RNA sequence: CUCUAACUAUAAAAAUCUCUCUUCUC
RNA sequence: AGGGGAUCGAAGAUGAUCAGAUACCGUCGUAGUCUUAACCAUAAACUAUGCCGACUAGGGAUCGGGUGGUGUUUUUCUUAUGACCCACUCGGCACCUUACGAGAAAUCAAAGUCUUUGGGUUCUGGGGGGAGUAUGGUCGCAAGGCUGAAACUUAAAGGAAUUG
């Protein structure tokens, strides 16, 4: 009928075809991969503190005309560098 | 529409209004309300059809 | 249908088709319901005394409806061996 | 090649019944068809059948009367327990207050409802309603 | 999408058949979808049927005729006006354009 | 209001007149509707809902020419309801004739039982179905004061049923509230469209109303 | 562009690859 | 049942085979038919005259029991049986539509040729199919004048008879109005042949219209 | 660029439909004929719609055509329509009281009960070949 | 209710385009 | 690698068209096209529809086989064939109509018998791009084939159809 088996005894290939299958999806292949320990610049990690470099901002794409004013960080857990936004208005000047 | 109920409600034999302008928006635009038949070309424009202009004055 | 009290809770009976016993909706815009006049000695229809049959628009849609119709009126003694049970 | 012979029946009867018609040729007809088809008649659903002896497996001819709506296997015979019977009802039949899940239990082949009266269940072999 | 059920070939159930030349522009197209035309016309129109006839020894001298199947190529025969675009529902009908005389 | 309401259908005739009673008569035969004010005659208290406002556009040569599909659901929550879906110039117009069209499309439904039966139904009989589009909607029977497990425009039409208690589950681009409310109403027309052991026996064909009272029809 | 040239530039790219490995295996 | 006074008599079965009712039906058929009798080597099969005399009487039973006789409409857009359908809406009480059958004459009820009726009779399904689409979308019972090879979708009592001779449908619509006619009473008994004759409903050409009044003219 | 657009036609329609009688072939006399039987508003109309009420007339004296009916016309056709021959076409009045059926036919009428006066013969079951 | 006959025959060149999109409620 | 070597023709040689034209038009033209051995294993390798099995609807034709005709010409006096004609059946590439079924539709007699969801079974896909790329295997003389990600980026990309 369909493509999967449907025999009492086909547990072992419908299993294995769902574990085969399963690597399809990005949040799982991402979990079992454990690529955010490895690749992401926090490990897991909702935040993470680290020491300002510069001071910079970037503009925006086309529909928006503007300038966010972001800042180079490099972070102190591993080293990597990132950079941020300083979210509301007047906040640039606050962060030295 | 009451303006064209009670005309057509007078017994006339069609009736319609623009209303052109800034209807609730800053790009203007007009409004066309119409029931009946209005005639456009001949005499028949002069003879019959009867038509007003005026301007209102809105904030 | 039947409330526990006895006491009837559908809206109302729906047909079903006299050929399919299969119910006639209630906005099925194709099925009939054909009268056949009785007809007394001598040949005269006797008024407001006749047989219904209700058929469905599935039969008549498909191209069955005058085949259905031939079988149920030979059973009700209306025709002469007009359909054979036997194709 | 035919597997599930009852598959075939119920497909054939509900093709047959879709159609409106009311008869069927059924061709392979083991016991199981023919237990079901009585299950059937026991509850209504069905005719007036009959078995056409070949030497060959036989066949069968069934008579329908419009009161049936759908038959259908569960092809895989799942080992159903007496506590998973309310759950195969529930996910098969439309109402509560009606339809049969057609089981096989060791003391024949039976509609869900005579097996929970035996307090006796078994595999599954299909639904009727 | 599908626009010909028949994917203008008229294959069906072959595979690969043998491409022919386009008289044109010699287009290697397959021969079932290769337009053919088959010009069966006079050795000598009209035109001079009379002067070859006054002009000929053999009184009653049955002129000959020329055969020739033309393998058109399918951009060609669009473009030298020998098949045309059709309406969608008007491709359904394959009959040749109703005997162009009777 | 202003009404005259000259009939100009057999049914309506029929209707004016005082001769079809109930609504039941005009579901049971079949009977084609075609005058709005039959539907008002027979069941008076047919309230509505303006479910969605749609502007649609076609792009002509001169900017695009702008109309209104109104989505409007009428009925009684009593076992009635109709979908009417139009399109017009005038958003006050389209719902006009859109609640026009629903009075029009009126349709009685099954209701039934979840289990044993106590007062007077509470949800749908069976499992019911329909699918417009790709919105396919699933209506369940749910126990006694369940609730309308619905999207809140599938709730709406079921409270304009009067199905106090239902499950459902839809399955597609449920976004288009065309197609999910289209759906919705084939489901609920189909639950008299199932034959169940308790509507097996045969009737007596109780002849059509325009045929016992066919002199009242036919203004001469 | 279309898949097809895009393939060949890549089997280009793949040729001065291959060369410079060669060179240097 | 029906009164033996029903059955097949000698002279109405005379005239069915006259008018070639029997003789064409078609060199196909339909298995929606078993109406067919001993298909004839010329390959042109028989009509059981018999199923086609029941269905008739059928029929007008059928038509016999509409209470007001104007509810009964009968189409013809094919020429070959306009005529009948007029002659037959003059005996009985029915509303006839020849030629052109205008769409949504039973859907749209703006028309001024909006009629409303509770049965159509249709000379042929094949050339009448709006009218039977019609019929459909209204809750109509169509009595057709089908053939041996003419469909059968949305078509209730069809009488089988031959569709491609003027004898036929004539006579058929003879036969018909006949036993109306006998069924509602104004016609005393159903044995003398009601004096008015078949060609009343046989089809007339204009060239032998006027070929008739030319000889009708001459003196 | 002639086209006599609807109004004239229609009018003449209605013109020749409702007064046939009193029409004539001539375009004067219809003329005043248009002008005493109908408000035609102004007189180009009227020209026109007399003229195409002439020409409308004189199509229907050469003989019958379609769309335009009246009285004298219509009760004509149902005059031509009462025609019923005093002979009969039927009931083997020709072929000396003699109808001509094949085997088949015959045992059908056979095997009906009744017997009619019946001449078979063969139908050569060879088809032409078109 | 009987039927398979007429016909030809055009391919020169032509690349590119900076804004901006705006509500339907009786 | 060995054989051939006509035609046509990657490269190339030019003569034109153009602003450029080592492109399309044209004339020559190696490799190749044709083959005997040995490799290659990829194609829009397409019916873009996996295979086996059952059932569901009407209409004609067509190919292979087989049955019957009190059938027709055939001629070898009659017959036997053969060739047709009519009817039926099995199998095949197919086709027309229709929705009463299915689909987002174009459409499909299977893409039906699927929310009334289960006949058996194999392979494949989980937004687009990166990318069928890198790497690691493995096959190949080579060309390349099989297997085949991520980092990162993106709010769409895409399908069918409607009006312009
Ligand atoms: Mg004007
Ligand atoms: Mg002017
Ligand atoms: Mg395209
Ligand atoms: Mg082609
Ligand atoms: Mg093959
Ligand atoms: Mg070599
Ligand atoms: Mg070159
Ligand atoms: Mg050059
Ligand atoms: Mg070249
Ligand atoms: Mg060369
Ligand atoms: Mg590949
Ligand atoms: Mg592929
Ligand atoms: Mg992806
Ligand atoms: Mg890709
Ligand atoms: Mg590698
Ligand atoms: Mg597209
Ligand atoms: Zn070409």
């Amino acid at each position: 009928g369909k493509g999967k088996p449907r025999g009492l005894n086909s547990a072992r290939k419908l299993r294995v075809h769902r574990r085969n299958n399963r690597w399809a999806e990005t949040t799982y292949k991402k979990r079992l991969l454990g690529t955010a320990f490895k690749s992401s610049p926090f490990g897991g990690s909702s935040h993470a503190k680290g020491i300002v470099l510069e001071k910079i901002g970037i503009e925006s794409k086309q529909p928006n005309s503007a300038i966010r004013k972001c800042v180079r960080v490099q972070l102190i857990k591993n080293g990597k560098k990132v950079t941020a936004f300083v979210p509301n208005d007047g906040c640039l000047n606050f962060v030295d | 529409y009451g303006v064209v109920r009670y005309v057509m409600e007078s017994g006339a034999k069609g009736c319609e209004v623009v209303i052109s302008g800034k209807l609730r928006a800053a790009r203007a635009k007009s409004m066309k309300f119409a029931d009946g038949f209005l005639i456009h070309s001949g005499q028949p424009v002069n003879d019959f059809i009867e038509t007003a202009t005026r301007h209102v004055l809105l904030r | 249908m039947e409330n526990d009290k006895g006491q009837l809770v559908e809206l109302y009976v729906p047909r079903k088709c006299s050929a399919t016993n299969r119910i006639i909706k209630a906005k099925d815009h194709s099925s009939v319901q054909i009268n056949i006049a009785q007809v007394d000695e001598e040949g005269r229809a006797i008024p407001g005394e006749y047989v219904t049959y209700a058929l469905s628009g599935y039969i008549r849609a498909r191209g069955e409806a005058d085949d259905s119709l031939n079988r149920l009126a030979q059973q009700d003694g209306l025709l002469k061996n007009v359909w054979s049970y036997s194709r | 090649t035919r597997t599930s012979v009852l598959a075939d029946a119920l497909n054939a009867i509900n093709n047959a019944e879709k159609t409106g018609k009311r008869q069927v040729l059924i061709r392979p007809s083991s016991k199981v068809i023919i237990k079901f088809l009585q299950v059937m008649q026991k509850h209504g659903y069905i005719g007036e059948f009959e078995y056409i002896d070949d030497h060959r497996s036989g066949k069968i001819v069934v008579q329908l009367n419009g009161r049936l709506n759908k038959c259908g296997v569960i092809s895989p015979r799942f080992n159903v327990k007496i506590a998973d019977v309310e759950k195969w009802t529930a996910n098969l039949l439309p109402a509560r207050q009606f339809g049969y899940v057609i089981l096989t239990t060791s003391a024949g082949i039976m509609d869900h409802e005579e097996a929970h009266r035996k307090h006796v269940s078994g595999k599954i072999l299909g639904f009727v309603y | 999408p599908k626009k010909r059920a028949s994917n203008g070939r008229n294959k069906k159930g072959r595979g690969h058949v043998k491409p022919v030349r386009c008289v044109n522009c010699s287009r290697s197209v397959p021969k079932d979808k290769a337009i053919k035309r088959m010009a069966i016309r006079n050795i000598v129109e009209a035109a001079a049927i009379r002067d070859l006839s006054e002009a000929s020894v053999y009184a009653e001298y049955a002129l000959p005729k020329t055969y020739n199947k033309l393998h058109y190529c399918i951009s060609c025969a669009i473009h030298a006006r020998i098949v045309r675009v059709r309406s969608r529902t008007d491709r359904r009908i394959r009959a040749p354009p109703q005997r162009p005389r009777f | 209001e202003e009404k005259g309401w000259v009939p100009v259908t057999k049914l309506g005739r029929l209707v004016k007149a005082g001769k079809i009673s109930s609504i039941e008569e005009i579901f049971l035969h079949s009977l084609p509707v075609k005058e709005f004010q039959i539907i008002d005659q027979l069941l008076p208290n047919l309230k509505d809902e303006v479910m969605n406002i749609k502007p649609v556009q076609k792009q002509t040569r001169a900017g695009q020419r702008t109309r209104f599909k109104a989505v409007v659901v009428v009925g009684d929550s009593n076992g009635h309801v109709g979908l009417g879906i139009k399109t017009a110039k005038e958003v006050a117009g389209a719902i006009r004739a859109g609640i026009i069209i629903a009075k029009l499309s009126v349709i009685p439904i099954r209701r039934g039982y979840w289990g044993t039966n106590l007062g007077q139904p509470h949800s749908l009989a069976t499992k019911t179905s329909g699918k417009c589009g790709s919105v396919s909607v699933r209506l369940i029977p749910a126990p006694r004061g369940s609730g309308i497990v619905a999207s809140p425009a599938v709730k709406k039409l079921m409270q304009l049923a009067g199905v106090e208690d239902v499950y459902t589950s839809s399955t597609g681009s449920t976004r288009t509230l065309e197609n999910t409310l289209k759906a919705a109403f084939v489901a609920i027309g189909n639950t008299y469209g199932f034959l169940t052991p308790n509507l097996w026996e045969v009737q007596a064909l109780t002849p059509s109303p325009m045929d016992v009272y066919a002199d009242y029809a036919t203004a001469s | 562009m279309r898949a097809k040239w895009r393939k060949k530039r890549t089997r280009r790219l793949k040729r001065k690859r291959r060369k410079v490995r060669a060179r240097s295996k | 049942s029906l009164p033996s006074t029903f059955d097949l008599t000698s002279e109405d079965a005379q005239l069915l085979l006259a008018a070639r009712v029997h003789l064409g039906a078609k060199n196909v058929q339909v298995h929606q038919e078993p109406y067919v009798y001993k298909a004839r080597p010329d390959g042109v099969n028989v009509i059981n005259v018999g199923k086609t005399w029941e269905k008739i009487v059928l029929a007008a039973r059928i038509i016999a029991a509409i209470p007001n006789p104007e509810d009964v409409v009968a189409i013809s857009s094919r020429t070959y049986g306009q005529r009948a359908v007029l002659k037959y809406a003059a005996h009985t009480g029915a509303t006839p539509i020849a030629g052109r059958f205008t769409p949504g004459s039973f859907t749209n009820y703006i028309t001024r040729s909006f009629k409303e009726p509770r049965l159509v009779i249709v000379t042929d399904p094949r050339s009448d199919a709006q009218a039977i689409k019609e019929s459909s979308y209204v809750n109509i019972p169509v009595i057709a004048l089908t053939d041996l090879d003419s469909p059968s979708e949305y078509v209730d009592v069809a009488i089988p008879c031959n569709n491609r001779g003027k004898h036929s449908i004539g006579l058929i619509w003879y036969l018909l109005a006949r036993e109306v006619l006998r069924l509602r009473g104004a016609l005393p008994d159903r044995t003398q042949p009601w004096a008015i004759m078949p060609d009343l409903y046989f089809y007339r050409n204009p060239e032998e219209i006027e070929q008739q009044t030319a000889e009708e003219e001459a003196v | 660029g002639r086209v006599r657009t609807k109004t004239v036609k229609r009018a003449s329609k209605a013109l020749i439909e409702k007064y046939y009688p009193k029409l004539t072939m001539d375009f004067q006399t219809n003329k005043r004929l248009c002008d005493e039987i109908a408000t035609i508003q102004s007189k180009r109309l009227r020209n026109k719609i007399a003229g195409y009420t002439t020409h409308l007339m004189k199509r229907i004296q050469k003989g019958p055509v379609r769309g335009i009916s009246f009285k004298l016309q219509e009760e004509e056709r149902e005059r031509k329509d009462q025609y019923v021959p005093d002979v009969s076409a039927l009931d083997l009045s020709h072929s000396n009281d003699v109808l001509n059926v094949d085997t088949q036919t015959a045992e059908l009428v056979n095997s009906l009960g009744l017997k009619l006066p019946l001449s078979v013969s063969s139908v050569s079951a060879v088809r032409d070949r078109r």
